[PDB]
RNA sequence: UUGACCUCAAAUCAGGUAGGACUACGCGCUGAACAAUAAGCGCAGGAAAAGAAAAUAACCAUGAUUCCCUCAGUAACGGAGUGAAGCGGGAAAAGCUCAAAUUUGAAAUCUGGCAACAUUUCUUUUGUUGUCCGAGUUGUAAUUUCAA
RNA sequence: AUUGGAUAUGCCAUAUAAAGCGCUUUCGAAGAGUCGAGUUGUUUGCAGCUCUAAAUGGGUGGUAUCAUCUAA
RNA sequence: AGAGCAUAGCUGUUGGGACCCGAAAGAUGGUGAGAACCAUCUAGUAGCUGGUUC
RNA sequence: GAAUCAUCGAAUCUUUGAACGCACUGCGCCUUAAGGCAUGCCUGUUUGAGUGUCAU
């Protein structure tokens, strides 16, 4: 058969390069254990037994519902996007949704990958809204690496049907 | 929420992206049995809709029907025939092609704990819902026997009343 | 003459008999003990909802009532007001007694702040006066978790009692 | 096939056992609801006033009572019906101010922690 | 005959070869009655036929009780060891889960439940 | 080489469940002669089914379902015959749960193992607490169901 | 001897919580091989087949615009 | 210047198996081995035959 | 403690039969005479395989 556009743009991923330096950065924003949560917990909750202000948290973002709200509230920075989602209908329209609201997107290899950094067997999608004052410039980077990577690379093939 | 553009690309049930993924689906399902285990829907928001929850005791099990009686219908009551030891839920067209029609089967163990323990699907459990499909109290088997609300939709003519005092 | 009574009338075994036949027999009442010591166990309950005040259905009675012996402007309605209505009988009274000396003994409805509760509110009053409650809520250090003026207000109250 | 009425004092004698069995487990309040005044909804009917189903939740907040404690005190509630007449709004909440009127509600008992 | 209430203070292994000398003692005695015997033979066949059904009662009880006990308070039992009262009865949901809320039901129960009133006439 | 994930497997692995019988009364799929009947087939319960309006009406409007009386042997269909329903009067009355909007300042959710503690129609039944693993972000809780 | 719902009275109560009713210079998501159209049977319903939607839309009525309802 | 309504009895009449009895249908589901046999629909029937009580 | 007695919460209940190790009483297997050994399906556990995708 012929692969429509929608999904033949899931065929051109990030390169190695550029991929690498994603997860670098997502990798100093994993969202807390089940485990390390327990004990920050228990901890406050002695704090308050015996006798008794924080910051809001940084982390990536991810679900499914949750990134595509996001998107949608143009509070995400960099969406990067599973290229093997099993029924490929639950990001066949997370490009376009991310070229609408014009922000940042890849499309990374395999979804292992970014379940691994969010401590789950399986993310379809990744999403950075809010990094640390010290992280800006390496998100920028990463954001104009994406682009000339993924976007300015590739924009013709992403229209053309792909297979066959 | 991504299961408002779920909902809106199906409606589009033979565009570009749909016609594609319908006919690579079409022979996939054709390779594996008639009857299978799928190992999550391929349709996340109908199932969704349909009282499908991503937990343990909820099943989903794919099936094709030969075209040419109602075919869901008949979809439901095969697959509940086939794991009997679970509930049939509801179920919902997937596919189709030349041949067949596939249909998907949400099928809910009334033994499990994580079912038996949750009061918005209890009501399973209870033993007056033993092969729903095969009494026609499943959405398609209401549809089919004319279940319905309006003048759109015999014992008690046929026989004769006799009163004490007459 | 079914093969099933046929088969335990040739046995030797005895029948499981059980004795629940009696009928002209009125449920007796529990819950309420004032309607169980005053109920009449043979009266029916429209005789003894009569006998005792009540009303047995606010509504229609859809017959004919026994009769035993020979018996001698919207403004002004959503606005008026109905002082209640006089006790007929003595079993009347002992519920509407009981009812009002449970409600004066189970009044306490004032809250006594915490030791969470009692800080909380002590450090916004320390430091932005205490009537002005707007500004109390729009501080953003000492009101941490963003409680609103009616919230702040209450916990004022509150620590007054 | 022939339909006989033979239970027909059975059927009598059961129903009003019903109702005793019914005030046994609820005594001091009555075994029906109070019906609103409503209706019939033809030309041949609607000078007739008979029951209805519920009170309307505009007869409901005139009156002073809550759609969440009306049910609590035996008001029925219809969010079907509504007061297209003023006439159906004072007929219905004068009928539910009246039976308010009275009412004993007995208290309840509630949990109050120690703590604030 | 025996007394089943003093057979019980007994223990398991003397209750073993009781019915060993009793099984023999009924086989023996089958042998001398069916070369011929009196009607006082046959009632001491009652007897003994009864006595072995009561030490197997007792043996058995025993043996019984102890894989109670040695079982008690453990999430797996033998099913011999299980409840029998109907395969439905079985299968039921039990009160606890029948009894199961959500906590939206939870929350209306609490704040508005079904009042005691009372209508004056 | 190793690991993560997916897929296919296997196991006398652990824990469960289905079948068959009875069917007077349920509900289905069918189906002759002469009736939407008999028979056939499938599936239940102490009742079943139905059920909180994609319902009526044309009024001063009614208000889930079921059943009874009436409508009415009427309208309609087709002369014969078939034959309802709205209203009206009674019996009983009870209402609700989700999908679809980000918890995002924190998967707040759940099964199982193990270990204690209780509890029992009950040494036979039920849970609770702790810990570990698993499920789950392709979505488990709280919140909402248009009456809002 | 078993157990129902209550009552009364202790002991605990994770309330930094959770609700109803006021107000709005802020919002308000609503189920698709389904509705529907054409054609064949069974009996308007149901089903097969070909095609296949909409958002003040859609269904059903009285108009011959209004009323009523909110399905999959 | 209304005469009807209700109940009961009688008689006639129209339906129900319809005064009783008497010819095989046909169909459905089985048994045995085209034909045969069994059980239900089904009180499917005789324009008639015979009988029908002080 | 009688009972060809009543009640009845504990035990026992041959071979079959939905009938279940295979035939239908034989013929078997494994483990320690006993325990067992049917099929489908659901949740979990464990052991594997894959030219599956990726990371080192």
């Amino acid at each position: 058969l012929k692969v429509p556009p929608a999904i033949a743009q899931f065929q051109k991923t990030l390169d190695k390069n550029t991929a690498t330096q994603v997860f670098k950065l997502l990798n100093k924003y994993r969202p807390e254990t089940a485990a390390e949560k327990k004990q920050r917990l228990v901890a406050e909750a002695e704090a308050v037994a015996n006798g008794k202000v924080s910051k809001k948290p940084y982390n990536v973002k991810y679900g499914l519902n949750h990134v595509v709200a996001l998107i949608e509230a143009k509070k995400a920075k960099l969406v990067l996007i599973a290229s093997d989602v099993d029924p490929i209908e639950l990001v066949v329209f997370l490009p376009a949704l991310c070229k609408k609201m014009g922000v940042p997107y890849a499309i990374v290899k395999n979804k292992a990958r970014l379940g691994t950094v969010i401590h789950q067997k399986t993310a379809a999608v990744l999403a950075v809204t809010e990094v640390r004052e010290e992280d800006k410039n390496e998100l920028a980077s990463i954001v104009s690496a994406v682009d000339a990577n993924f976007s300015a690379k590739y924009d013709e093939s992403r229209r053309k049907w792909g297979g066959g | 929420g991504a299961y408002k553009y779920l909902e809106e690309l199906a409606k589009k049930k033979q565009s570009d992206v749909n016609l594609f993924l319908s006919r690579v689906r079409a022979w996939e399902y054709r390779q594996m049995n008639v009857i299978h285990r799928a190992s999550r829907p391929s349709r996340p928001d109908k199932a969704r809709r349909l009282g499908y929850k991503a937990k343990q005791g909820y099943v989903i099990y794919r099936i094709r029907v030969r075209r040419g009686r109602s075919a869901r219908c008949t979809a439901e009551e095969r697959v509940g025939r086939y794991c009997s030891n679970l509930r049939v839920l509801n179920s919902y067209w997937v596919n189709q092609d030349a041949t067949y029609k596939f249909f998907e089967v949400i099928l809910v163990d009334p033994s499990h704990k994580a079912i038996r323990r949750d009061p918005r699907i209890n009501w399973i459990v209870n033993p007056v819902h033993k092969h729903r499909e095969s009494r026609g109290l499943t959405s398609i088997g209401k549809k089919s026997r004319g279940i319905g609300k309006g003048h759109r939709f015999w014992l008690r003519h046929n026989t004769l009343s006799l009163r004490r005092y007459r | 003459a079914n093969p099933r009574q046929r088969n335990k009338q040739r046995s030797g075994k005895p029948r499981l008999t059980r004795r629940n036949a009696n009928k002209k027999a009125k449920a007796k009442i529990y819950g309420n003990f004032v309607i169980q010591q005053n109920w009449d166990k043979h009266a029916t309950l429209r005789q003894n909802y009569a006998r005792l005040g009540l009303l047995a259905t606010p509504n229609y009675v859809t017959g004919g009532v026994e009769k035993l012996y020979p018996d001698p402007t919207l403004d002004d309605v959503l606005d008026k007001e109905i002082s209640i209505a006089p006790a007929k009988t003595e079993v009347v009274r002992q519920l509407e007694e009981e009812a009002v000396k449970k409600a004066a003994r189970q009044s306490n409805k004032m809250l006594p702040l915490s030791a969470f509760e009692h800080a909380y509110i002590q450090r916004l009053i320390n430091k932005y006066g205490t009537e002005d409650f707007e500004s109390m809520a729009k501080d953003v250090k000492l009101n941490s978790k963003l409680f609103n003026g009616s919230k702040l207000k209450n916990l004022y109250i509150r620590m007054k009692a | 096939y022939v339909k006989t009425w033979f239970n027909q004092p059975g059927r009598k004698l059961r129903r009003r056992q019903a109702r005793q069995t019914k005030a046994a487990k609820i005594a001091p309040r009555p075994v029906e609801a109070i019906r609103p005044a409503v209706k019939p909804p033809t030309i041949r009917y609607n000078m007739k006033v008979r029951a209805g189903r519920g009170f309307t939740l505009e007869e409901l907040k005139a009156a002073g009572v809550s759609r969440r404690v009306a049910s609590t005190i035996g008001i029925p509630v219809d969010h079907r019906r509504r007061n297209r007449s003023e006439e159906s709004l004072q007929r219905n909440v004068e009928r539910i101010k009246v039976y308010l009127a009275h009412l004993i509600v007995f208290p309840r008992k509630a949990g109050q922690p120690k703590k604030g | 005959a025996l007394k089943t209430f003093e057979l019980r203070k007994q223990s398991q292994e003397n209750l073993a070869e009781q019915l060993q000398e009793l099984r023999q003692e009924l086989a023996s005695l089958r042998v001398q009655k069916i070369a011929g015997g009196s009607g006082s033979k046959l009632s001491k066949i009652k007897t003994t036929r009864k006595d072995i059904a009561r030490i197997l009662t007792v043996i058995n009880e025993s043996n019984r009780l102890a894989a109670r006990e040695a079982y008690k308070n453990k999430k797996y039992i033998p099913l011999d060891l299980r409840q029998k009262k109907t395969r439905a009865i079985r299968r039921a949901l039990t009160p606890y889960e029948q009894s199961r809320k959500t906590l939206k039901q939870i929350k209306k129960e609490r704040y508005f439940p079904l009042r005691k009133y009372a209508l004056k006439a």
